C-alpha cells in the first residue's frame, strides 16, 4: 500500500511462518517464558 | 409523508459579471501521485 510498484521489501519476515515474525510474535510462545523486553512486540503482532 | 416542494424563480441583472470566482488556498491532494500505469487490454478492439 505504500510503494505499490512491489509486494515486499522483507521476504524473510514478513511472510506466514517466515524466520521473522515466528520469532517474534508471542502468539506462538518461542520467546514466551522469556521475561525480557523485545521491543518489536507492537511491529509484528496481529492486534486486538 | 408531507412532500414540502416550494417552486420558485430567478433571473440574473449583469451586464457583464457582477459575480467572480477566486481559487485561492489549497486543501489536501485527493488522489496521490505515485506510480500507476494502464493496461489497455480492457478494450476488446482491434483485429487480433
Amino acid at each position: 500500500v505504500a510503494y505499490t510498484d512491489r509486494a515486499t521489501l522483507n521476504p524473510w519476515a514478513s511472510q506466514k511462518h517466515s524466520y521473522g515474525d515466528r520469532l517474534y510474535n508471542g502468539t506462538y510462545n518461542l520467546t514466551g517464558a522469556s521475561p525480557i523486553y523485545s521491543p518489536c512486540f507492537k511491529f509484528f503482532t496481529p492486534a486486538e | 409523508n408531507f412532500t414540502l416542494t416550494q417552486p420558485r424563480a430567478h433571473v440574473d441583472l449583469g451586464v457583464g459579471y457582477t459575480a467572480v470566482c477566486a481559487t485561492a488556498a489549497l486543501r489536501c491532494p485527493l488522489t496521490d501521485m505515485g506510480n500507476t500505469a494502464q493496461n489497455l487490454f480492457f478494450s476488446r478492439g482491434g483485429v487480433p
